[PDB]
């Protein structure tokens, strides 16, 4: 799930025809120390002491737009008319669009 | 000139060697691809009948 | 590479797409079977058809379009037509239940269960394609099945896929002809839903299509084939840049960037100048100047808008055939000098020239003339607000006496949504003069 | 290495990025050992 | 030795190079296959200033082709001279430009600048000691403006000691087709003036009038327009490739042509243009060449310097001449219009003579002009830019790209400064 | 028998209009992790 | 010749591929089973 080195032109949506970015990647790791203890028994069972992703994931008005120049009051709703929907802001391919614009005077 | 010539024929003989087999190689794979493609298409409709 | 996908929603959108694809197979010399003669053009699907067809090692030119429908009636005989062998069987999306002219019925009752399937068709088309610049959406505002079903799909394709273009094509409602009085209900519903998502919406009206033909094509008795012939020529002309090169090549990306001035309003108007009968073409001469006069003649537009009642912002001309830069630049210079033509003082230049060597072809058993120099006129003017102005007084009376709502509230809406569209429109009209004001 | 992609933040300001300098080149010259050819009209 | 490597960019740069390179191939006399047919020793000797040597007497051009849209390159590669062009040097992208400066200057250039610099540097150690670089593109060309500003900004830091020659064409004043073109030009020239050391200024409308005036052939090909200009920068490079009592160094030219740093923009001037019957109706003599050479109708670059005055002039003469005629003609023009020059500098003329005539004609020449006639050019764009920025038309595209109006503020500010600089020096 | 390979002067050239169809061949494609370029065989219209 | 890039594998019509076991174990030691063995898809051995 990492980005490779140097030859970073052979793996892009250029061939994927991907229209929702795949996954953010990086090339950097802090120098890890640690005897990397084992904290389960036989089943992925975390020993009660150690923490996990504590059941975080377990398992339309949103659209791309720039505010540009459309009446402030209409634009203000649009921002709210974009957000306040975590059913489309959290997970499951990403569900998350972008935004831009500029204010008025 | 012996130094000069020796380079010239060493290239050209190698040069003519390269392209022609490349030309022949590219032709060969296409035809066999074509022959395989038609061969697949023939019995299948015969099998479809 | 350079390709795009066509979609045909509404039972009206399927016969027109049929003719378009019927037109498209001629210039490539496609036999109805699906194969070329013994001549060598087949492969992995890469030739003039690669942008349009998918002729893989199987040798069958597979068009890159999906025809979606909700009634088995009109979608079956085409599946028994002449080129049904060409068409991918499960690309021809059929249904068993109609939307009954109801946007929401198609948009809610049946839309959920079928969009997932067509989304599967979209993705399995998406994976096979390579560059896929945009989509070709063929629909209709008074969509009996077009209205509701197009909206939901263009929502779903927008939200998952937002980084490309989406090209929209619908018949505009006839200003004084209405084959349905619930047509204003969904039409404004479609418009307000599409303004914030649609990239480029292009309209057309059948009345003036008829009005043209008995004017100069001289056929007092055309047919839908004739109607579909003209519009199919229009989309053929705009895609000739993809099909053929010229002095310069232009793309839909340029069309989007250069045509729309500002957000919301993205509704230019098409036009094709050399509309004439074969006999009138026979003993007359065509040159750039007169067709440049003809293209801007007010009676040659398929949309009932007096251009003098409005003002121009953009004008795109796409010369397909044997032309040279000299006369056209001189001719357009004279056009700039004209006074009756009134672009906004805001735009110094609003002209996007397209040059294509290829003379457009006639169709066997057709009705058009034989043209050497053609031009397509996609343009946007302020004379269009009257149409929506026509719609609102039509709609404002109707909603006050709220006819037919018993059906709409009867299957699961309320009046708030109908409220939104009116101030949505009231925004569009009020914006139209504000930008119309210099 | 990886080449930075100049982000749309800024660029040259009013073209102050230049080298104009009007100095004076001092140190004079070498010594012209040849003296004044005449002696200013005297004896 | 001192050599030159070319840069071709923008889709016009695609067409001009092919025409530019075919002229050179023909004027040195190499077959389309690439095997040089030895006929002139001098073209045989001084080929290494622009071309390298491949195996079999094949003269590999030293140029780099960059674009985004494959179709233009496919047409170029399918031309009669694409074979002499290297698949190594065919660098391009996977995107359509949109004819947009912002994406071409920031977005798509990101993944191509690395590749293109690698190609040019590989050529750089391939050759020994360059004079510099020359670039054919357009200021109104969207992709050419985008990549050029990127690379010309770069090659300055690696090579601030060379010649960064820029060949750009000004779009038509009456109409630019592209409507965001005034924005693209204003941006590009702003970085251009900071990066370039030389700029050729050419406009297409004059070539249309030149076709009307001396060509008289009604309907030409745009390649013929390329053919007309392909001789131009060839003529200035004839100085380098050909002998004769003339100092050919563009530096020695530029220092003679650059009194002050900000003077980057220069106007070409070409020699006999002749019509159907006047080829045999013309007594080909230096005066009538000199008369025709300094004709306001013979001008092709931007507009008539009649509106302003003459800062500096340099005409290079190609053919069999003598010092006696060029001197008196210089006196003739000097006394002809002594007041039309600027009193700031007398003897503002620098002459070079090439003893080697071109193929086909004996008497020829070329001219580069720096007069006070560019004000109309960027003043014209001033009303356009001030117009379009008064309500920021089509601005939402660039904001999504990351662009914002503050950059435009100094963009117009400098060109305003240039107007006064051009104004103050003469007026 | 016109003068072939005549002076290719910048001003004038010849013309022809017998050309009817202009199709160009795709010699560029991407097709897997490496962009791959074809050898040009057919010109405009196919020749 | 056989230089890198010059190896063009026999990737033509190949319908039979059956493999044999040239070697084996037998009793309690290990050796090659009876020499007469076809190759991949019935291929003859060296001489
Ligand atoms: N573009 C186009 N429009 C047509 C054609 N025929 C009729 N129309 C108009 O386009 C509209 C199509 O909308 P609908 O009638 O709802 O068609 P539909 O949604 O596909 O399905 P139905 O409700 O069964 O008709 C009709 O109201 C007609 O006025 C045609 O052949 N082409
Ligand atoms: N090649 C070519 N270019 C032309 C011609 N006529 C005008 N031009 C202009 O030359 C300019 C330079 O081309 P490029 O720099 O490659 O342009 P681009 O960045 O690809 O994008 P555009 O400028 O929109 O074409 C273009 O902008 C054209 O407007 C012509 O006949 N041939």
């Amino acid at each position: 799930n990492y980005s490779a080195n140097q030859y970073e032109k052979a793996y892009l949506p250029t061939y994927l025809q991907n229209w929702s970015p795949a996954r953010p990647t990086k090339e950097k790791i802090a120098a890890h120390e640690g005897y990397t203890q084992i904290i389960a028994n036989d089943r992925g069972h975390l020993l009660p002491s150690v923490p996990r992703s504590k059941a975080s994931p377990w398992g339309i008005p949103p659209a791309k737009v720039t505010l540009t120049a459309r009446t402030t009051t209409a634009a203000d709703n649009l921002t709210k008319w974009i957000h306040k929907n975590p059913d489309l802001l959290n997970a499951c391919n990403g569900l998350r669009p972008e935004i831009s614009g500029k204010p008025f005077d | 000139e012996i130094t000069d010539k020796a380079r010239h024929e060493a290239f050209a003989a190698e040069m003519k060697h390269n392209d022609k087999v490349m030309c022949m190689a590219h032709d060969r794979e296409q035809r066999h691809r074509k022959q395989l493609c038609r061969a697949i298409n023939d019995f299948q409709q015969n099998f479809q009948k | 590479m350079r390709e795009c996908i066509s979609i045909h929603v509404g039972q009206a959108g399927v016969q027109i797409g049929n003719a378009c694809w019927e037109l498209y197979c001629l210039e490539h010399g496609i036999q109805p079977d699906g194969q070329m003669p013994s001549d060598k053009t087949i492969g992995g699907g890469d030739d003039s058809f690669n942008t349009f067809f998918s002729e893989t090692g199987a040798g069958k030119h597979v068009p890159r379009a999906v025809f979606v429908d909700l009634e088995p009636t009109v979608v079956d005989e085409v599946r028994t037509g002449t080129y049904r062998q060409l068409f991918h069987p499960e690309q021809l999306i059929t249904g068993k239940e109609d939307a009954a002219n109801n946007y929401a019925r198609g948009h809610y009752t049946i839309g959920k269960e079928i969009v997932d399937l067509v989304l599967d068709r979209i993705r399995k088309l998406a994976d096979l394609c390579t560059g896929l610049q945009g989509f070709l959406i063929f629909h209709s505002f008074g969509g009996g099945t077009g209205s509701g079903f197009a909206s939901l799909l263009m929502e779903r394709l927008s939200v998952d896929y937002g980084k490309k273009s989406k090209l929209e094509f619908a018949i505009y409602p006839a200003p004084q002809v209405s084959t349905a009085v619930v047509e204003p209900y969904n039409s404004i519903l479609t418009t307000h839903t599409t303004l914030e998502h649609s990239d480029c919406a292009f309209m057309v009206d059948n009345e003036a299509i008829y009005d043209i033909c008995r004017r100069n094509l001289d056929i007092e008795r055309p047919t839908y084939t004739n109607l579909n012939r003209l519009i199919g020529q229009i989309v053929s002309s705009i895609t000739a840049s993809l099909r053929f090169d010229g002095a310069l090549n232009v793309d839909l990306t340029e069309f989007q960037t250069n045509l729309v001035p500002y957000p919301r309003i993205h509704f230019p108007l098409a036009t094709y100048a050399p509309v004439i009968s074969a006999e009138k073409a026979y003993h007359e001469q065509l040159s750039v100047a007169e067709i440049t006069n003809a293209c801007f003649e007010p009676a040659n537009q398929m949309v009932k808008c007096d251009p003098r009642h409005g003002k121009y912002m953009a004008c795109c001309m796409l010369y397909r055939g044997d032309v040279v830069p000299k006369d056209v630049n001189a001719a357009i210079a004279t056009i700039k000098t004209k006074r009756t033509i009134q672009f906004v003082d805001w735009c110094p230049t609003g002209f996007k020239v397209g040059i294509n060597y290829q003379p457009p072809t006639v169709v066997p058993g057709g009705d058009l003339a034989k043209v050497q120099r053609a031009v397509c006129m996609l343009s946007n003017t302020t004379a269009i607000a009257e149409a929506w102005a026509r719609l609102d007084h039509k709609f404002d009376l109707m909603y006050a006496k709220r006819a037919f709502v018993h059906w709409y509230v009867g299957e699961g809406m309320e009046e708030g949504e109908f409220s939104e569209a009116r101030e949505d429109l009231a925004a569009l009209e009020k914006d139209y003069e504000e930008v119309g004001v210099d | 290495a990886k080449v930075e992609i100049p982000s749309p933040k800024d660029f040259l300001k009013k073209h102050s990025k230049e080298k104009t300098l009007p100095p004076k080149k001092k140190f004079n010259r070498c010594s012209p050992k040849k003296p004044a050819v005449p002696l200013r009209t005297d004896h | 030795m001192r050599e030159i490597v070319h840069l071709q960019a923008g889709q016009c740069g695609n067409q001009i190079g092919a025409k530019f390179w075919e002229v050179i191939s023909d004027e040195h006399g190499i077959d389309p296959t690439g095997t040089y047919h030895g006929d002139s020793d001098l073209q045989l000797e001084r080929i290494n200033v622009y071309y390298n040597e491949a195996t079999g007497g094949k003269y590999v051009p030293r140029a780099v082709l960059v674009d985004l849209e494959p179709g233009t390159m496919d047409s170029v590669r399918s031309g009669p001279f694409g074979q002499i062009f290297r698949p190594d040097n065919f660098v391009f992208g996977q995107s359509g430009a949109g004819n947009n400066w912002a994406k071409g200057h920031y977005t798509e250039g990101a993944e191509l600048v690395d590749s293109v610099l690698d190609v040019v540097r590989k050529e750089a150690e391939s050759c020994d000691c360059l004079q510099g670089f020359q670039l054919t593109h357009s200021l109104g060309g969207g992709t050419g403006s985008g990549m050029g500003t990127l690379l010309i900004s770069k090659i300055r830091e690696e090579y601030p000691d060379r010649i960064m020659n820029t060949f750009s064409v000004v779009p038509s004043p009456k109409v630019s087709d592209t409507v965001v073109e005034p924005y693209n030009a204003t941006l590009s020239v702003h970085q251009l003036v900071e990066n370039t050391d030389e700029t050729y200024c050419i406009d297409n409308e004059a070539l249309y009038d030149i076709c009307f005036r001396t060509l008289k052939l009604t309907t030409p090909t745009y390649g013929d327009l390329n053919h007309l200009v392909s001789a131009t920068m060839s003529g200035v490079t004839t100085c380098l490739r050909f002998p004769g009592q003339l100092n050919a160094d563009l530096r020695k030219l530029a220092v003679n042509m650059v009194p002050f740093p900000r003077l980057h923009f220069f106007m070409p001037g070409f020699a006999p243009l002749t019509s159907r019957g006047s080829q045999q109706y013309r007594a080909l003599t230096v005066p009538e060449l000199t008369q025709q050479m300094f004709d306001a109708k013979n001008m092709m670059a931007a507009c008539d310097p009649r509106h302003g005055r003459y800062l500096t002039v340099a005409a290079v003469f190609r053919g069999r001449m003598s010092m006696k005629e060029v001197d008196e003609q210089m006196l003739n023009v000097q006394n002809k219009n002594s007041s039309y020059f600027v009193e700031w500098i007398p003897n503002n003329v620098k002459t070079a003579v090439c003893d080697i005539p071109p193929r086909g004609l004996k008497m020829s020449a070329t001219f580069i002009g720096n007069s006070t006639a560019i004000q109309e050019l960027f003043k014209r764009i001033s009303e356009q830019f001030t117009a379009m920025f008064r309500r920021k038309a089509f601005l939402h595209w660039y904001t999504g790209e990351g662009m914002d109006e503050m950059e435009f503020t100094e963009a117009e500010s400098n060109m305003n400064d240039l107007v006064s600089e051009y104004q103050q020096y003469q007026d | 028998n016109p003068v072939h390979g005549l002076p290719f002067l910048p001003g004038s050239s010849f013309t022809d209009s017998t050309k009817t169809a202009f199709h160009r061949s795709q010699t560029l494609n991407y097709r897997n992790g490496y962009a791959v370029v074809r050898r040009p065989t057919m010109g405009i219209g196919g020749d | 010749p056989f230089l890198p890039g010059n190896s063009f594998n026999r990737n033509i019509g190949k319908e039979r591929f059956h493999k044999s076991q040239h070697w084996g174990f037998c009793n309690n030691v290990r050796m090659l089973v009876s020499e007469n063995k076809p190759g991949v898809g019935g291929d003859l051995l060296y001489g």
